[PDB]
């Protein structure tokens, strides 16, 4: 599959489906999520019925915050992959004021709500939830892509219970190395911090940190300022609940280890360290991929277009002037 | 406790991304 994905990918890559639907073919239902520059809706397509999500970007506020490149990666990234746990880009279009990205919906809610709720997960349902990342950041990985905002808030819950991957806004296709301060400070690899350029090894970190996380309850460098969070990434060293296994320990320890040489995910064996760690070994990856194990928790789902597994937001109408607004900055979206 | 050390923290809502 990893053969035949790559020669996919890089077709649409090359060339990027552009203008493939208008806002007016949408009845816009309810807000399940904001950012910086806008938000994603639930909504529905009129002519098929179909509800979608649908991420409304403010053209003016992202060249304001300096996020154009970062918003033309997102798009240009989305529209091109095709993976089991990442969710699909339906249509994209722009219009004067704004971007939009229509994707499917996933009901389920953020990972993060219900890992709040909850508290923490067990061993076998946060290892469920990781395999699958390991399996979607071994596909990025190969198409020279790195993700670059793993968190339980970009990982959508499906109604089979599996995740989903959204908020591509700090997805890049890099060779080599990049060198933008850019992430969630929880998740930020010591390297990131340490402006030295960086490469696709920050994802494997981040991997460590959202383990860390759902087995916790809490991730494994928290403080109330950022700052504070970088010392403690930098600087400090980890420590781990009564409650971890060994096997889950040692994983983390070469996860979460500021050394490139050794951190797994960076190693000539790649991602196969991390497969073949004691902590997975009830994991079998092909069946992760074919989604043919059986969730460990499946979301509460009372039809379609239901939102109960979401948070509320405030309402706002969107706004589209009568004046193209950044036009030449956004050309190829 | 740690638990409680997070709960108390301001870092339990959702976190947002950072740009310099
Ligand atoms: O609402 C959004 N996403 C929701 C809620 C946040 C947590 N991630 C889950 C996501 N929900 C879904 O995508 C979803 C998809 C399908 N079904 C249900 C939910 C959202 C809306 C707008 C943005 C957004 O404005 C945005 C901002 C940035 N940055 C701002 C800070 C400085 C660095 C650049 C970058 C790229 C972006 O695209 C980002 C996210």
């Amino acid at each position: 599959f990893l053969a035949k994905a790559k020669e996919d990918f890089l077709k649409k890559w090359e060339n990027p489906a552009q203008n493939t639907a208008h806002l007016d073919q949408f009845e816009r239902i309810k807000t399940l999520g904001t950012g910086s520059f806008g938000r994603v809706m639930l909504v529905k397509h009129m002519e098929t019925g179909n509800h979608y999500a649908m991420k409304i970007l403010d053209k003016q506020k992202v060249v304001k915050l300096k996020q154009i490149e970062h918003t033309l990666n997102e798009k240009r990234i989305l529209q091109a992959v095709n993976f089991p746990f990442l969710v699909k880009l339906e249509f994209s279009f722009k219009d004067n004021s704004n971007l939009y990205m229509v994707m499917e919906y996933v009901p389920g809610g953020e990972m993060f709500s219900h890992l709040r709720r909850i508290g923490r997960f067990s061993e076998p349902h946060a290892r469920f939830y990781a395999a699958q990342i390991v399996l979607t950041f071994e596909y990025l990985h190969s198409l020279d892509l790195i993700y670059r905002d793993l968190k339980p808030e970009n990982l959508l819950i499906d109604q089979q219970g599996y995740i989903q991957v959204t908020d591509f806004g700090f997805a890049k296709r890099v060779k080599g190395r990049t060198w933008t301060l850019c992430g969630t400070p929880e998740y930020l690899a010591p390297e990131i911090i340490l402006s030295k350029g960086y490469n696709k090894a920050v994802d494997w970190w981040a991997l460590g940190v959202l383990i860390y996380e759902m087995a916790a309850g809490y991730p494994p460098f928290f403080a109330d300022q950022p700052i504070q969070i970088y010392e403690k990434i930098v600087s400090g060293k980890v420590r781990f609940p009564s409650h971890f296994s060994s096997d889950l320990k040692d994983l983390l320890r070469n996860l979460l280890q500021v050394d490139l040489t050794k951190r797994f995910g960076n190693l000539k064996n790649g991602v196969n360290d991390i497969k073949n760690h004691k902590w997975f070994a009830t994991t079998d990856w092909i069946a992760i991929y074919q989604r043919k194990v059986e969730a460990p928790f499946i979301p509460k789902f009372k039809g379609p277009g239901d939102t109960s597994n979401f948070d509320d937001y405030e309402e706002e109408e969107i706004r589209v002037s009568i004046n193209e607004k950044c036009g030449k900055e956004f050309s190829e979206f | 406790t740690t638990y409680a050390d997070f709960i108390a923290s301001g870092r339990t809502g959702r976190r947002n991304a950072i740009h310099d």
